[PDB]
RNA sequence: GUGGCGUUCAGCCACCCGAGAUUGAGCAAUAACAGGUCUGUGAUGCCCUUAGAUGUCCGGGGCUGCACGCGCGCUACACUGACUGGCUCAGCGUGUGCCUACCCUACGCCGGCAGGCGCGGGUAACCCGUUGAACCCCAUUCGUGAUGGGGAUCGGGGAUUGCAAUUAUUCCCCAUGAACGAGGAAUUCCCAGUAAGUGCGGGUCAUAAGCUUGCGUUGAUUAAGUCCCUGCCCUUUGUACACACCGCC
RNA sequence: AAGGGCACCACCAGGAGUGGAGCCUGCGGCUUAAUUUGACCAACACGGGAAACCUCACCCGGCCCGGACACGGACAGGAUUGACAGAUUGAUAGCUCUUUCUCGAUUCCGUGGGUGGUGGUGCAUGGCCGUUCUUAGUUGGUGGAGCGAUUUGUCUGGUUAAUU
């Protein structure tokens, strides 16, 4: 019954619509956009992030500081 | 021919004095040289409890105890003819444990 | 219950191949002692058969600190439809001996 | 959760990691001879274990 | 062969084995006029007889409820597979042991009778 | 058994012979109690609370804080003693743990001490262990002085347990040397291996006993009675009491 | 009130004391964000309660769901699960906030309804214990006495630790 803050509202995921990591060109063209992860668990599988600088695999948590 | 040691442990003596006397005359009938029943000192186990579920009362303790009787028989027998001497008297209060000869 | 799908089928297929399974009442245990292979802890197995008791597929009993469970006849037919087994495979409690 | 601090305080030594085998209580416990029961739940099973109040 | 244990600790862990088994099967065979155990421990198959009155229920549907009460013992207490077996006996003079008649009076009171 | 008293009944007292002529406990009726426990319980009724939870976890704190009052204790007020050295005897009992990590420890070497590092034995009448326990005993110093009685308070240092020791865990060392000269009104236990002195186990225990539960050890004074005090049992009797004298009025 | 008998939780005869001092510890009181709480001969080194953490309730903060199942939505055009870094935080709680990755139908959002609770009431109870009460006491059947509640048996006396 103290009420110092009244709420610490829970995180909501921003719910992006479609997948769309790739492109398509000249009626058929494989071209990635994000980096793949070189780990053994997801080699040529899931993608790495693209932050303001760096790349980051969300599965094995290793990130590379893009300086 | 070995020098084997049977050990008999129980919690009641009248159920152990029947099993231990079964192994003696069971091997005197089968003409073995049997060293007699050697009686170890007993082991009393004396948990003492406050007797009350709460703490209120006149401080009356509660003395539980359990004696353990242990007797051992030493034989002069080979490894085969003792097995029908061992496996004829279970009497579930007695835990017959047969050790090995050489050690 | 969050409880991933690989962590769920490995409990039911041992809850099917024997008609019973026994778990201890503590939620803080790293692995189930009998399973111990698919890295399943004691908290998932306590919350698997709480779902099965509410659906009537199992019957429990609790002696001192151990839940025990028993397949009913409704739970046998459901596990032959969720684990996708042919309609002749039985638990061990139906027939092993005479 | 999460996994690093849900049960991170070490339940080694001390009466926070010793419970009665019957009633899961942590007070008034008898650990002598490997009983590991409470002092009241011992008196229910005192004869069923095989202790006799002789004197 | 795995580890040796003391005689003062062996008899307590054996007597508290059957104190839990008696309490568990009081829960299961509650309505079968239960009346205790008698556990015959050997270094072989250790048989455990049941002294219930209505042996028609502990032996389940063609032995269902006695082949799933042996499978809970060897999975809890640490017995190896195919080692322990339970039996089902019948006590004579059912109205002469109290561990059958207190449950018998219990289901008269749970049924709704005065 | 013998003698004595007794209705010569039930029995009692003395005595002989004997290990012993009443060893200590355990269990324990009827009828009760608004006695204690929902904080022993997956014993439990109703009620309350349930996601910003009285669920559960984590981090920190508290339960130990202090003008004071009271209860159980420990150490004392010393010479029937402290001190130092030598000598010399016990009995109960525990010991590596399903989860569970945490066992009792011999011996050898390093350190003043607490302790450390190596090597073993013991799941135990097997090893610790012949449990070299203390008081006591024998010899020295002390000398009636708040003294070499008493060891509270307090500073600095050294180790051990642990994730963590500060509000000091415990232990060791060197210092600090407080009241206390045998206790007012009261009042509590106890009669034989008993009181009391004196140490050792067990429980709690990672660390640990001024507590308790057991064990030996040295070992008495007094009493073999009574109903005066405090109560209890039976009978007669009185009652305006029955919530029963903390009554009623 | 009278007559019997009894007990070192009563006394006599005594012994060691306690009450005094210092400290140990348990309660009341005060204080405190909290100093969690039960009990007042038969409470007060009692709850086997010697609490550094844990125990732990209590205090100040911060996660977590360990909210079964049913119904309706939401949804593979991904219901939702984790997380490195900066900031943020007591903290290597992705706890929130930026940032995007990842997970794949298990959850999520509501209506019901569980479930948990060292929460309340021991004056709603079980069980267990203590005490009345360590003394010798208590009850039926049949018969007798009574209108009856009840009484005799279960006793004048002697005896015994004892309705022996
Ligand atoms: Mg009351
Ligand atoms: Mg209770
Ligand atoms: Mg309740
Ligand atoms: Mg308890
Ligand atoms: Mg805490
Ligand atoms: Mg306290
Ligand atoms: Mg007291
Ligand atoms: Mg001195
Ligand atoms: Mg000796
Ligand atoms: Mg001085
Ligand atoms: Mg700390
Ligand atoms: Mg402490
Ligand atoms: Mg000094
Ligand atoms: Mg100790
Ligand atoms: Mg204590
Ligand atoms: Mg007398
Ligand atoms: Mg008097
Ligand atoms: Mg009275
Ligand atoms: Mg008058
Ligand atoms: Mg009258
Ligand atoms: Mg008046
Ligand atoms: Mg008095
Ligand atoms: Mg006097
Ligand atoms: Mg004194
Ligand atoms: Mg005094
Ligand atoms: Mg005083
Ligand atoms: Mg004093
Ligand atoms: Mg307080
Ligand atoms: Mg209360
Ligand atoms: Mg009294
Ligand atoms: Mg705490
Ligand atoms: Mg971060
Ligand atoms: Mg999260
Ligand atoms: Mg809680
Ligand atoms: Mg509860
Ligand atoms: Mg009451
Ligand atoms: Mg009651
Ligand atoms: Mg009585
Ligand atoms: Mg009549
Ligand atoms: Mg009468
Ligand atoms: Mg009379
Ligand atoms: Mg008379
Ligand atoms: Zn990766
Ligand atoms: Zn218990």
């Amino acid at each position: 019954y103290t009420t110092p803050k009244k709420n610490k509202h829970k995180r909501k995921k921003v719910k992006l619509a479609v997948l769309k990591y790739y492109k398509v060109d000249e009626n058929g063209k494989i071209s990635r956009l994000r980096r793949e992860c070189p780990s053994d668990e997801c080699g040529a599988g899931v993608f790495m992030a693209s932050h303001f600088d760096r790349h980051y695999c969300g599965k094995c948590c290793l990130t590379y500081c893009f300086n | 021919i070995h020098r084997i040691r049977i050990t008999l442990t129980s919690r009641n003596v009248k159920s152990l004095e029947k099993v231990c006397a079964d192994l003696i005359r069971g091997a005197k009938e089968k003409n073995l040289k049997v060293k007699g029943p050697v009686r170890m000192p007993t082991k009393t186990l004396r948990i003492t409890t406050r007797k009350t579920p709460c703490g209120e009362g006149s401080k009356t303790w509660d003395r539980f105890q359990m004696r353990i009787h242990k007797r051992l028989i030493d034989l002069h027998s080979p490894s085969e003819i003792v097995k029908q001497i061992t496996s004829i008297s279970i009497e579930p209060g007695v835990e017959v444990e047969v050790t090995i000869a050489d050690a | 219950m969050l409880m991933p799908k690989k962590n769920r089928i490995a409990i039911y297929e041992l809850l099917f191949k024997e008609g019973v399974m026994v778990a201890k009442k503590d939620v803080h245990m790293p692995k189930h002692p009998e399973l111990a292979d698919k890295n399943v802890p004691n908290l998932h197995v306590m919350k698997a058969m709480q779902s099965l008791k509410s659906r009537g597929y199992v019957k429990e009993q609790f002696a001192w600190r151990h839940f025990y469970w028993y397949l009913t006849n409704e739970g046998i037919q459901y596990l032959r439809d969720y684990l996708h087994l042919p309609p002749e495979i039985v638990p061990a409690t139906l027939r092993r001996s005479r | 959760g999460h996994q690093q601090l849900y049960w991170s305080h070490p339940r080694k030594f001390g009466q926070g990691s010793r419970s009665c085998r019957v009633c899961s209580n942590r007070h008034g416990l008898i650990r002598k001879y490997g009983l590991n029961m409470c002092r009241q739940c011992f008196r229910q099973y005192a004869k069923d274990i095989g202790f006799i109040k002789l004197d | 062969m795995a580890v040796q244990i003391s005689k003062k600790r062996k008899f307590v862990a054996d007597g508290i084995f059957k104190a839990e088994l008696n309490e568990f099967l009081t829960r299961e065979l509650a309505e079968d006029g239960y009346s205790g155990v008698e556990v015959r421990v050997t270094p072989t198959r250790t048989e455990i007889i049941i002294l219930a009155t209505r042996t028609q229920n502990v032996l389940g549907e063609k032995g269902r409820r006695i082949r799933e009460l042996t499978a809970v013992v060897q999975k809890r207490f640490g017995f190896p597979e195919g080692s322990v077996e339970l039996y089902a006996e019948k006590v004579a003079t059912r109205g002469l042991c109290a561990i059958a008649q207190a449950e018998s009076l219990r289901y008269k009171l749970l049924g709704g009778l005065a």
